[PDB]
This record gives structure tokens, sequence and C-alpha cells, in this order.
């Protein structure tokens, strides 16, 4: 009957499954710090959200810029930890990184969804497409409530309604 | 010495300098002269290279090192790219930049740091000229040292 102690947060990524690696320590919400750190590293991290395995590793903070002090630094881990507190660590608060640099995982189970007509890849009034482990794919025509339709339209944001086109 | 030459009187000859003079108006000498100067007598200096590679196995290639300030320099590791390495080589005549590495995976630092974020045209004669974050000021760590290799 306890909540556990620490918790994974993904953060500014669109998705609980892509996100900057956030870990709860304390009061305080720290970042990973980017070197030694490669999808082998990510493959713990993504089990334990549940997403799944991961497919890129992120870098050099390109996923974006964290401002809570970095808990752990220098990481190796085997890739089948249960959690990244079996991984190995220099140590806590040994920060010889910083905010400059930052590491982030893109899991398996992460979504994103879009339309595309031609000659642009963002247009609201195309077919649409989803994102499944790297990938784009369309859904099917068949069995789809214009409810349904209703929602594609709110989620991207072209317009609060929207018809289905069989053209 | 250099052939093309405007005649002028030499000032002091025999210069006798200390450990460690400032300047060389410390280094005890002879008294002025405004004597008539040979060609022979004047001296041509060659000062070292602003720029030299270090601790790399290939002469040529290794860390990037400055002289500035009166201290050698590296290269932080930010914005680093090929296309910044072809300025460096360039000075020292060896061939472009057959890659760039990062993170000072080729040797840990040395040095006050000096340069960041260093952004180069790729036809710039020299870094000092290149547009960058000058005069320190970097924090970079020494484990973000820059390193390059070049064709002999
Ligand atoms: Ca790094
Ligand atoms: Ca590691
Ligand atoms: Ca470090
Ligand atoms: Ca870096
Ligand atoms: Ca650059």
């Amino acid at each position: 009957a306890c909540i556990e102690s620490g918790q994974l947060r993904l953060v500014n990524g669109g998705g609980r499954c892509a996100g900057r690696v956030e870990i709860y320590h304390e009061g305080s919400w720290g970042t990973i710090c980017d070197d030694s750190w490669d999808l082998s590293d990510a493959h713990v991290v993504c089990r334990q959200l549940g997403c799944g395995e991961a497919i890129n590793a992120t870098g050099s903070a390109h996923f974006g810029e964290g401002t809570g002090p970095i808990w752990l630094d220098e990481m190796k881990c085997n890739g089948k930890e249960s959690r990244i507190w079996q991984c190995h660590s220099h140590g806590w608060g040994q920060q010889n990184c910083r905010h400059k640099e930052d590491a982030g995982v893109i899991c398996s189970e992460f979504m994103s969804l879009r339309l595309t007509s031609e000659a642009s890849r963002e247009a609201c009034a195309g077919r649409l497409e989803v994102f499944y482990n790297g990938a784009w794919g369309t859904v099917g025509k068949s069995s789809m409530s214009e409810t349904t339709v209703g929602v594609v339209c709110r989620q991207l944001g072209c317009a609060d309604k929207g018809k289905i086109n069989p053209a | 010495s250099l052939d093309k030459a405007m005649s002028i009187p030499m000032w002091v000859d025999n210069v006798q300098c200390p450990k460690g003079p400032d300047t060389l108006w410390q280094c005890p000498s002879s008294p002025w002269e405004k004597r008539l100067a040979s060609p022979s007598e004047e001296t041509w200096i060659t000062c070292d290279n602003k720029i030299r590679l270090q601790e790399g196995p290939t002469s040529c290639s290794g860390r990037v090192e400055i002289w500035h300030g009166g201290s050698w320099g590296t290269v932080c590791d930010d914005s680093w790219d090929l296309d910044d390495a072809q300025v460096v080589c360039q000075q020292l005549g060896c061939g472009p930049a057959l890659k760039a590495f990062k993170e000072a995976e080729f040797g840990q630092g040395t040095g006050p740091i000096w340069l960041n974020e260093v952004k180069c045209k790729g036809n710039e004669s020299s870094l000092w000229d290149c547009p960058a974050r000058r005069w320190g000021h970097s924090e970079c760590g020494h484990k973000e040292d820059a390193a390059v290799n070049c064709t002999d």
C-alpha cells in the first residue's frame, strides 16, 4: 500500500510514450546526461513505462532543454534491467554534464497523425496517416462513423467539424 | 631575408636579454646608433604558428590548439562540423579534412578554452577572422574539447 519511490516521466514529446527523460528524486525532478547513452540504455526506460522497446535515442538536448538539476551521470546499463536504478551509475548528485546536453528516448508505442494530399506534407484536406514504430500508414475507409471524422479534424486542428471525402 | 627592403639605418645591435623580460626595452644592449645598415645584418624572425595540432598519432592531425592571450587554448565541441574543420587545416597547409570528431574522444583537454560555437563559412582565412564567441566565457567542460584529422 505504498506509492513507491521515484517516478519516470516523458515530457515535451506530445505523448506518454515519447518525451525528454525526467526522473523524480526527493521533491525535485531531474534530467539525465546524454553521455554514454544509447538505445541499449533506453530499453529499460521504455520497458518501465510499459510502452515497449526503443527505436531511437536522442542526445545533445535535441528533444528539449531541462531546467531541473541532473540526478544521474554516465549511465552504463545492460538493457535487461527492470528499472533504471539497477543500471550502473557514477553516483547520486554527480552532475558533470549540463543542461546544454540532454538525453531523451523514443519508444515504440508513440504514435502521431497527419494529413497529406500533395506537394504539402501538412494539409488538412488529404489522406490520413498514422505513425507506428517509425512507419507511416493509413487507416481503412470501411466502417468509419461521421463522429470519427470529427475527432480527426479536432486532433489536427483544421476545423471543429469535418466531412468524409470518398474521392 | 626578403630581397625587397627599404634602406633604413640599423638603430641597435647586439641585443642580449635576461630571463623573462616583458618587453625588449628591459633587455640591456649597446647604445643607439644611426649607422647605415648592410643588407645581411638586418634581422628577419618567424614566430611559430598561431594554431597547432596536439596529441595526434599523425603530426598533422590532433586536437586544435590556438595561442591566445599568451596561452594555448582549445575549441569547444558546440556547433562543430566538417566545414568548420576545413579552415583549421587550410592554415596548416594539410589536405582537406576527411572527418571531424567531437567530445574530446581524441584526448582530454588542456589549457584555458577560448573559442566556442565556431561559425565558419568554409572559405574564411582564419578562425580568428571567423565569427564565433570570443575571449573565453564559453564555460565548456574539458571533455568537450574538439579534434579533427586532415590529409597529409
Ligand atoms: Ca555529450
Ligand atoms: Ca551506457
Ligand atoms: Ca561527464
Ligand atoms: Ca556537446
Ligand atoms: Ca559551425
